[PDB]
RNA sequence: CGUGUGGCGUAGUCAGCGCGCUCCCUUGCAUGGGAGAGGUCUCCGGUUCGAUUCCGGACUC
């Protein structure tokens, strides 16, 4: 579809968005996500109360996943002849960011309690104390309106954080 | 005048060199 | 048992070498991808259906090692309790992704 | 004095003049066209090598010794090669080092040959032999890279020189005629295939390496009479049908083209694996076989069952268990076949692995014939004692086989029955598989500690094999999970769960198996390793100032070569004059402050009425801590001896440059700051440097000064020369104790004694710097290049020039130029050289430092060469030791005999193999110091890159050490290369389980 | 009374040359060139078609 929407006009992709591979990535997130529910639905159809029957069939469908990619790799190792292989690469490029993004979050979320309590910082300035240097410097003097950028980033993005747990919640 | 150096001659043989090097210190 | 002595052994160099001297989230991400991440994730989903399965004691002792094998380079990373340092690296790590 | 060679001309026992061998560099270079400004490099190389040996031997033992080093000895390089490809002895000479052991038209003939030749040659043909193979290495350019080329080149002149046509020609040869006509065709084939010349430039073209040929494949061409057969002229006719005086007339009409091809080929890594290492997997499979079939009955067992307890024949336990053998011949035979494909089929030795492959299948045979007889069911039925006998023998013949084929190195099985005229060997040994031999207690150290290793391992893992397996495999194996299955296969998915789970439990523990050899190898060497502790007598336990009370009398025996000295004067003394000394060197560098000095010198303070209470004793004896620590401490181990400071050899310090930062700029020091962060992490430094501004003091000395001081704290080149400018001061402090008579005899005239000190400390130590972007530098590079100059006026520096071309549009021309602090300024503001050498184009083909290291190593001189890098440092309590570490190589106190005498035999030498690399610490080893004649004979002293010249010393049959009171102030694609191929299947079996556990 | 004009310094006709930034490329450190991007004049309100500009209030120094 992205390659049939004016492929021949240029700065057509520019107008609209010189950089959509960023949103067919989203996308794909999406996509995937949404299929991984689907199949959850599908086993919990039988399952009200069973959560077994489902785990094993992610592993299955990850293995499966990753040897078709391999053996797509490796067949490419030994007209639209050069465009099949670019798309090939594309494919497998996506998925990986789809994993990788996965994964970040799932790791970034799971530090919310330590962060949560404000008493932990002095704490583990204890380990300053127990590093060899223990010499800190203090910061820059910051003018006010590098501040007000920073309090209003710090503002939007702990929101955007939010809004993704909650969706994966 | 030397094909490789040309500031050297071309009859100077190693000697008269060395002994050169030795008086330049 | 044996797995762990065995590690215990080639570990103790390690703690040797570091016992004795007492950063951005993209590129700390990078360094540690496709090695002993995604193996490590695809680990602890089967460790997990093992687990929910049938309960047996020795078991947790793995969940020990492999959480401590994601949680490594994070714990020692200096202010990573700070919040504006923590919104930052989100910050960073969102624009290096997109 | 006043001279330049004092240990040569200086001496009437001087078998041949400066003068007489001057003229016979100069009649070389007229007769076969060399270059004026290369043999005056030569000749002042030559003369002082012969200088350096001639201070501690006599002149005539000198000049022998060189000659049967560099010619005709059997430390040479060029007998190997003569007898090698032309002689094509080499089945001989492996022979001879497979039955070294017992040795402690024929080989003997030959030896007695040559000797009788070389043993009865004048002086002063030996000096003309030296030369010419020097003036050929001078010019060599790149195909220095490759020594048996120039062997060759060399064997063509001499012929070329001695004959009739020669001595009968008129007018001499033009000059320049060695590099266009034989030199330059060679570059040009090398460089023609990393680059391609694309609308007038020269850009790097893309290719599989399996199609590009390097330096090791034009090298090995010249290893057999069958690759110096292919050589052509462009009429077609073949070289060596030319009489032997004529071939060199013609070496400028070889198309290398049609020459040379590829001789060694990589693959995917698994091959790799399976083939260098086979005799590691043929000791564990095979064993892990045994031990799971005799504890397994269930699969051989007639109505199996635990509680009938009814056991199979003892004849189908040991026919079970032996299927060893069979395994053990099956992976030779994989590993053979794997082989195949590394080597072309028609070079030479590719035979060999044919014949090979038909004895182990005869092998395999007899390993598999016998134990179907047992299996036959004719045997089966009837029960008979000789079904038994077989089942016993063929145990026995399979613990053999397991046995020979894990000793046994895989080139070198059936070499002694062969008995054929043609290879025998895969790979020559004579450059391939010469490898020194051990003596003493390491030789039975080294075999002790394996069999210990394998008997516990072994024997530990049978017992965690026998009870963790042994109920799994009778339960798991004969459980009936009865059910329906499901019908779109049927029921082969529900009765086979818990033999897929047996499967998987026995991959786990085949797996685990491979892990424990490592345990059992770490915790033996920690025990060895402790236990040797008590016999080397390592004290630890002793108190901090039972180290520093003993120094003074370490000091005496160790740092100074007292015992020459004529007994005058007391030791205190003496070591007044190194003690005090040390404390001012770091006091002087910023690092002590004024009140810590006084608490450590001697002093003179008491009362000159009485000459006794002159000097006394420190109180210490009744940054810096750490260094001072390290000191004392190293110097409790056993120390050589060392020799006056007249007769200890000359030698070299070579340091590369590229990019790095002489000098820091002023705006990198007042913008962003530099400054604040050092003074920040240095105060104590900055403080005593403020102190001693206004000690002394726009302001520029204030800026240089800050400059200087600023630039002695980071990542700068003016930090390493300074710091290792520290050995001239050593050695002129040397000179000065050992021998009052001369500063006696001086008697006032300090600047006349400064003179003679710096004389006799410059022809000793030599310093070499390599840049090659000094044609381009910008003006303030330049300016900082000639304050060091100004600075330090004994440096070296070489670097890279170009002239434009002598005809239109063709290629310019290209020079290696040196210079130092005492050539006079131009009008141009450059320096004019000392040394211009004209090259055949640009040197620079890959990248790395090697290249950068060839071009100037021609400007090097003396006997030891040491390697270091842009960032490095040095001190003068270490600098001090330098002539106990250089008599590591067993060269300085030994008796001196005739190479050639009649009577010599080759098993009664004791100077067959030679330390090539000497590495310091806090096979493998990063190269401090290098022996100059071996390394530079035999490739460069880098290679294209520094664990290969280590494996490559090693090939070649030197050996490395490691020296325990030195320091040195540093701060995947392996196993597809030949030498791995090379060590592994060739290398005795202890050796080989060494260097495998390392790596 | 004065006062937070792009990240800083700021200047001003009833939003600027610099300076960083951001991108590209050359040169072994840079430098130089081409291209573009970052601004409510402390903040909150009133008047004026329109307010840094005329005024009222608020915070900091
Ligand atoms: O990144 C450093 C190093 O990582 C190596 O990867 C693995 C390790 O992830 C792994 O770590 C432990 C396991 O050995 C053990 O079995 O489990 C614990 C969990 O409790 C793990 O933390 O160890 C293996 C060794 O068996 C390593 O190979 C890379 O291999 C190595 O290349 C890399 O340098
Ligand atoms: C909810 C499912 C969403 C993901 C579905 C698509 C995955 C597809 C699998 C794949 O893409 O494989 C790996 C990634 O594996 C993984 O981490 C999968 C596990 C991630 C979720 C763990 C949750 C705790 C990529 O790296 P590679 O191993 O291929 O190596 C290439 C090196 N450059
Ligand atoms: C990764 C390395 C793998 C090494 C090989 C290990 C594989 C071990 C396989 C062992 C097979 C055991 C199978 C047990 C069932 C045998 C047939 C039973 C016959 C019967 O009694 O019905
Ligand atoms: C995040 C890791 C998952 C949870 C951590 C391990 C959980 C295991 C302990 C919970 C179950 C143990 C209690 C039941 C044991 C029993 O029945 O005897
Ligand atoms: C670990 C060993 C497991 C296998 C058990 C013993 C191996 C032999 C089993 C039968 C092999 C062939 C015997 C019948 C075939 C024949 O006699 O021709
Ligand atoms: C190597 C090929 C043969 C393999 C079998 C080796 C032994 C063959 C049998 C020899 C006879 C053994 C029994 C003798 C008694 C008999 O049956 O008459
Ligand atoms: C390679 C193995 C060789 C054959 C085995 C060794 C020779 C023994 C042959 C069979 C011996 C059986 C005993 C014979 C005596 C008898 O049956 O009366
Ligand atoms: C299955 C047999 C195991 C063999 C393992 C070898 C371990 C011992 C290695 C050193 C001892 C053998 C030395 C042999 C010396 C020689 O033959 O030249
Ligand atoms: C170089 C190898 C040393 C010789 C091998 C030593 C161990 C071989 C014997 C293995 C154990 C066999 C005896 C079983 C009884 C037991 O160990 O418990
Ligand atoms: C290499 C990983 C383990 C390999 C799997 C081990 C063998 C699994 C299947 C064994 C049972 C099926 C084959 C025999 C037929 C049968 O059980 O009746
Ligand atoms: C049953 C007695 C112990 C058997 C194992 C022996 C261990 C030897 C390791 C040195
Ligand atoms: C009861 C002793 C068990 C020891 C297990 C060690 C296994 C070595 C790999
Ligand atoms: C206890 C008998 C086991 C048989 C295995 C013998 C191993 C020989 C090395
Ligand atoms: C398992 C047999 C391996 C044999 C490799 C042969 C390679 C020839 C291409
Ligand atoms: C029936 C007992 C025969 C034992 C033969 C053992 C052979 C050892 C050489
Ligand atoms: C090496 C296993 C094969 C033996 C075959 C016996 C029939
Ligand atoms: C008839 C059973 C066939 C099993 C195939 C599994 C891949
Ligand atoms: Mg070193």
């Amino acid at each position: 579809f992205c390659m049939g929407m004016s492929c021949c006009s240029g700065p057509l992709f520019g107008m609209c968005c010189k950089k959509t591979g960023s949103v067919m990535a989203g996308i794909a997130h999406g996509v995937a996500v949404i299929v991984h529910i689907a199949f959850f639905i599908v086993m919990w159809v039988l399952e009200s109360f069973n959560f077994v029957r489902m785990l094993i069939g992610v592993v299955t469908c990850i293995q499966c996943q990753r040897l078709i990619f391999h053996c797509m790799t490796a067949l490419m190792l030994t007209a639209w002849t050069q465009p099949s292989r670019e798309l090939t690469a594309k494919v497998i490029e996506l998925s990986e960011f789809a994993a990788d993004f996965v994964l970040g979050h799932v790791i970034l979320i799971c530090q919310l309690p330590l962060i949560i309590i404000p008493k932990i910082d002095k704490f583990h300035s204890i380990m300053l104390f127990w590093l060899k240097p223990s010499r800190q410097i203090r910061p820059p003097i910051y003018s006010l309106k590098q501040t007000r950028l920073r309090k209003r980033m710090v503002k939007k993005y702990c929101s955007l954080y939010f809004l993704v747990l909650a969706i994966f919640a | 005048a030397d094909i490789s150096n040309p500031t050297r001659a071309r009859d100077e043989r190693p000697l008269d060199t060395i002994r050169s090097f030795e008086y330049a210190v | 048992l044996s797995i762990f002595i065995v590690f215990w052994i080639a570990f103790v160099p390690i703690v040797v070498q570091e016992l004795i001297e007492r950063i951005p989230f993209s590129i700390l991400y990078s360094r540690f991808a496709g090695s002993a991440i995604y193996m490590g994730a695809r680990s602890m989903l089967m460790l997990l259906f093992g687990t929910v399965a049938h309960w047996q004691a020795p078991l947790l002792w793995f969940w020990a090692s492999l959480s401590s094998l994601i949680f490594a380079p994070f714990v020692f990373n200096p202010h990573q309790f700070a919040w504006e340092d923590f919104f930052l690296d989100y910050r960073d790590y969102i624009r290096w992704l997109s | 004095p006043n001279e330049p060679y004092p240990a040569w001309t200086a001496d009437s026992q001087s078998p041949v003049s400066i003068e007489q061998i001057e003229d016979i560099f100069i009649d070389l270079t007229n007769r076969l066209g060399f270059q004026r400004d290369s043999m005056r490099n030569m000749f002042d190389h030559f003369m002082v090598l012969l200088d350096s040996r001639s201070s501690r031997m006599s002149p005539d033992q000198a000049l022998l010794s060189l000659h049967a080093d560099y010619i005709g000895g059997d430390t040479a390089n060029y007998k190997k090669w003569y007898f090698a490809a032309q002689l094509d002895m080499d089945d001989e000479i492996g022979f001879r080092n497979m039955s070294l052991g017992k040795l402690s038209n024929s080989l003997e003939a030959a030896d007695f040959r040559w000797k009788a030749k070389m043993n009865q040659l004048s002086p002063l043909e030996r000096v003309r032999h030296i030369a010419l193979y020097l003036l050929c290495w001078g010019e060599a350019n790149q195909v220095r890279f490759t020594a048996e080329c120039l062997c060759f080149i060399y064997k063509c002149a001499l012929d070329y020189l001695d004959s009739p046509l020669c001595q009968q020609r008129q007018e001499p040869m033009p000059e320049g005629d060695f590099l266009n006509r034989v030199i330059t065709p060679i570059y040009h084939f090398i460089r023609n295939q990393v680059y391609e010349i694309v609308d007038g430039r020269f850009v790097k073209r893309e290719r599989d390496h399996n199609k590009i040929v390097g330096y090791d494949d034009l090298n090995q061409l010249f290893w057999y009479p069958e690759g110096i057969a292919k050589i052509v002229l462009e009429d077609g006719t073949k070289l060596i049908e030319l009489p032997l005086e004529e071939r060199y007339l013609r070496l400028g009409d070889v198309v290398w083209d049609d020459v040379f091809f590829k001789t060694y080929k990589e693959t995917r890594t698994w091959l790799h694996l399976v083939t260098n290492f086979n005799r590691i997997w043929v000791m564990h499979i095979s064993i892990f076989w045994m031990y799971f079939a005799y504890n397994s009955p269930t699969f051989y067992t007639h109505n199996y069952q635990q509680l009938v307890d009814n056991q199979p024949l003892a004849a189908y336990k040991w026919a079970s268990c032996a299927l060893g053998g069979t395994v053990a011949s099956l992976i030779q035979i994989v590993a053979t076949l794997c082989e195949w494909s590394f080597v072309p089929r028609k070079w030479a030795g590719a035979q060999h692995l044919s014949r090979r492959f038909w004895f182990l299948c005869i092998i395999f045979g007899i390993n598999l014939g016998p134990i179907i007889f047992v299996f036959a069911y004719d045997k089966d039925t009837v029960y008979s004692t000789a079904a038994h006998v077989v089942a016993a023998v063929m145990f026995f013949v399979a613990v053999a086989t397991i046995i020979f084929f894990s000793i046994m190195p895989l080139g070198g099985l059936f070499t002694s029955y062969m008995k054929k005229s043609t290879r025998r060997y895969v790979a020559s040994q004579t450059f391939t598989a010469a490898f020194a031999p051990l003596h003493g207690l390491d030789r039975w150290m080294s075999y002790l500690v394996w069999v210990t290793v394998f008997a516990a391992k072994y024997s530990e893992s049978y017992y965690f094999l026998v009870l963790s397996l042994r109920d799994p495999i009778r339960i798991l194996s004969t459980t009936a999970m009865r059910c329906t299955g499901e019908y779109w296969w049927g029921a082969v998915l529900c009765k086979v769960q818990p033999k897929i789970v047996l499967g998987l439990v026995i991959a786990t523990d085949f797996i685990l198996f491979f892990l424990d050899t490592y345990l059992w190898y770490i915790i033996v060497n920690t025990i060895f390793s402790v236990g040797k502790s008590f016999y080397l007598g390592i004290s630890i336990l002793t108190p901090w100032r039972n180290i520093f009370t003993r120094l003074p009398k370490r000091i005496y025996s160790k740092i100074l070569a007292t015992t020459d000295m004529e007994i005058k004067y007391k030791p205190k003394v003496l070591i007044s004059q190194v003690w005090n000394a040390i404390i001012i060197s770091m006091y002087r560098e910023h690092l002590l402050a004024i009140d810590h000095v006084q608490k450590l010198l001697y002093h003179q303070v008491p009362s000159e009425i009485e000459g006794k209470r002159t000097l006394r004793a420190p109180t210490f004896f009744v940054e810096a801590e750490r260094r001072i620590s390290f000191f004392a401490q190293s110097l409790s181990t056993p120390i050589p001896e060392p020799l006056p400071v007249d007769n200890m050899p000359t030698f070299t310090v070579l340091t590369p440059h590229y990019a790095e930062r002489i000098l820091l700029s002023l705006r990198e020091i007042i913008r962003e700051t530099l400054l604040e962060y050092l003074k920040q992490l240095h105060p104590v430094e900055w403080e005593c440097f403020v102190k001693d501004t206004k000690i002394l003091a726009a302001a520029p000395e204030y800026t240089l000064r800050t400059r200087i001081w600023a630039s002695l704290r980071s990542q700068t080149l003016y930090r390493t020369i300074s710091g290792f400018m520290n050995y001239s001061r050593a050695i002129k402090l040397l000179y000065r104790v050992e021998n009052p008579e001369i500063v006696q005899m001086f008697g006032g005239n300090a600047e006349g004694l400064e003179r003679e000190l710096e004389k006799m400390a410059r022809r000793k130590f030599k310093f070499l710097v390599s840049m090659q972007r000094l044609a381009k530098f910008k003006p303030h590079e330049l300016e900082n290049a000639e304050f060091l100059l100004r600075a330090y006026p004994d440096l070296q520096i070489a670097y890279l020039d170009e002239e434009p071309p002598l005809t239109e549009g063709e290629e310019p021309r290209i020079y290696s130029a040196l210079i130092d602090g005492h050539c006079e300024i131009l009008d141009n503001g450059r320096r004019r050289p000392k040394f211009r050498v004209q090259l055949s184009g640009n040197p620079i083909l890959g990248d790395g430092k090697s290249d950068n290291q060839n071009h100037a190593l021609i400007f090097y001189r003396g006997e030891y060469i040491q390697l270091i890098d842009a960032n490095q440092d040095n001190y003068l309590e270490e600098c001090l030791k330098i002539r106990s570490v250089l008599a590591e190589f067993e060269e300085l106190n030994v008796e001196q005999v005739n190479p050639y005498a009649p009577g010599l035999r080759y098993e009664e030498q004791t100077t067959n193999h030679p330390v090539a690399i000497v590495g310091a610490r806090e096979h493998y080893g990063h190269p401090d110091f290098i022996n100059a004649t071996f390394m530079t004979t035999r490739g460069g002293v880098s290679k294209a890159e520094d664990i290969y010249a280590g494996m490559n010393a090693m090939l070649r049959g030197g050996r490395i050490k490691h020296c325990e009171y030195y320091q040195c102030g540093k701060g995947g694609e392996q196993m597809l290369s030949r030498e791995y191929y090379y060590l592994g299947t060739q290398l005795p079996v202890d050796r080989f389980l060494t260097f495998y556990y390392a790596h």
